[PDB]
């Protein structure tokens, strides 16, 4: 029951079968320069990626025959991480040169800067859309893991000790756990979603992990120095093994499955929450929050932007 | 190590000078 694994590889995006990892990975899209971040919206048949050399986030329709690459967001100086909100239908990303976290619609419209302070080397970003929380890492001068509302609210640091290069970050939606990989301290740890009850999973000897994902009882990650995809048990850290090797330059990775984007009700309902522009997920009732593009004022009714 | 944690800086390279001091630009175009 292992999944397909979707990963960026700088020059292309690939899919590999975690049950037949020895076999050749299939190319999803090619002709890329430095594809780094990757994510998907399974029910929409979309795969997204960042290309840090083309300074863009792009998408492709993976259920269509034609393999088309459409630019969604451009002018991104270093888009090191992205996440797809499959519930509110939004695109989130980090930029480690402009030091920002930003959101837009799935087509790149209505861009809004959410955070632009106290960031240095923001990197991974993961979402819990049905709870309205976003999580990210920063491996800069103050390395940390943070969480906030997907609406930009209640930003808090949840991990800031025993941490240096937090590259990989994912969520276990069945167990309600956060997992991350630190490429300088060479481990994988987990905690509750507020950072409490931190536990080691893989204690050491991970030479340079970059990205981490999860499916059922198995963790999967990419490692820059081994040029490979590894797997282990998500509870014990045992059964450590190499899924797929001799990868050109492995980058971001996901378990590619509808089951990793569980169906839920969008609290915005059928009318975009009455929001004129953005209807973002939020961690407090009524669990959505209207928002406007960068610099645009939200009126006092909390729904309408000033056009 | 010679392995940078940046996606481009000191990672991608053309000449040894694009790499951290004492590191080399390998045949695949990456510092090492
Ligand atoms: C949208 O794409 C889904 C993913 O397809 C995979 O990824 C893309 C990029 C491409 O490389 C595909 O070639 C690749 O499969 C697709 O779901 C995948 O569908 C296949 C069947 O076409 C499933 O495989 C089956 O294999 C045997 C067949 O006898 C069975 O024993 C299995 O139990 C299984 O049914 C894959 O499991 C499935 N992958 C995932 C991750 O779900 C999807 O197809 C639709 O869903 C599946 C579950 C079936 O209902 C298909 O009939 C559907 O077409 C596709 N959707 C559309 C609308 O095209
Ligand atoms: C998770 O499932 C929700 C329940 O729907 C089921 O799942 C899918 C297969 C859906 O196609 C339904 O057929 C099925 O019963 C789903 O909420 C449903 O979304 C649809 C639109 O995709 C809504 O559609 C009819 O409603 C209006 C009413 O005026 C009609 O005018 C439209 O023409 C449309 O046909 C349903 O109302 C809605 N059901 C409920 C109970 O809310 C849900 O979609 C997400 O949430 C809803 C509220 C909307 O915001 C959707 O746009 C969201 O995608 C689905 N989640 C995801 C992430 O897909
Ligand atoms: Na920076
Ligand atoms: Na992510």
């Amino acid at each position: 029951s292992a999944p397909l694994l979707l990963y960026a590889n700088r020059r292309d995006l690939r899919l590999v079968d975690a049950t037949n990892g020895k076999e050749n990975a299939t190319i999803v899209v090619g002709g890329l320069e430095d594809a780094a971040a990757v994510d998907f919206v399974f029910s929409h048949g979309l795969i997204y990626w960042s290309d840090v050399s083309e300074e863009a986030i792009k998408r492709t329709e993976f259920n269509k025959t034609e393999s088309v690459q459409n630019v969604v967001v451009s002018g991104l100086l270093s888009p090191d991480g992205l996440a797809c909100d499959w519930l509110g239908e939004k695109l989130y990303w980090t930029d480690s040169e402009t030091n920002r976290i930003e959101v837009s619609n799935l087509d790149g419209s209505l861009r809004k800067v959410l955070f632009w302070q106290e960031l240095d080397q923001p990197r991974a970003i993961a979402l819990d859309p049905s709870s309205g929380f976003m999580y990210w890492t920063d491996w800069g001068e103050v390395p940390k893991i943070e969480r906030a509302g997907m609406d930009g609210s209640s930003r808090f640091i949840i991990i800031n000790s025993e941490i240096y290069w937090p590259n990989g970050l994912t969520l276990d939606y069945e167990e309600q756990k956060l997992y991350w990989a630190d490429a300088k301290l060479n481990f994988i740890h987990k905690s509750n979603l507020d950072g409490t009850n931190r536990q080691a999973v893989v204690k050491g000897s991970l030479p340079h992990p970059f990205a981490l994902t999860l499916f059922e009882d198995i963790l999967y990650w990419t490692d820059w120095s081994t040029h490979s995809i590894l797997a282990c048990n998500k509870y014990t850290g045992e059964g450590l093994r190499e899924i797929h090797s001799d990868i050109f330059s492995p980058m971001d990775i996901h378990a590619f499955s509808q089951q990793r984007q569980p169906n839920a009700t969008n609290p915005c309902g059928i009318d975009n929450g009455g929001c004129s522009h953005l209807c973002l997920m939020s961690p407090v009732k009524p669990f959505y929050q209207c928002a406007c593009p960068t610099g645009v004022k939200l009126l006092e009714n909390g729904k309408t932007c000033k056009d | 190590g010679c392995q940078s944690n940046h996606i481009l800086k000191h990672n991608r390279c053309k000449q040894d000078s694009d790499c951290l001091a004492g590191c080399v630009c390998g045949p695949n175009g990456f510092c090492g």
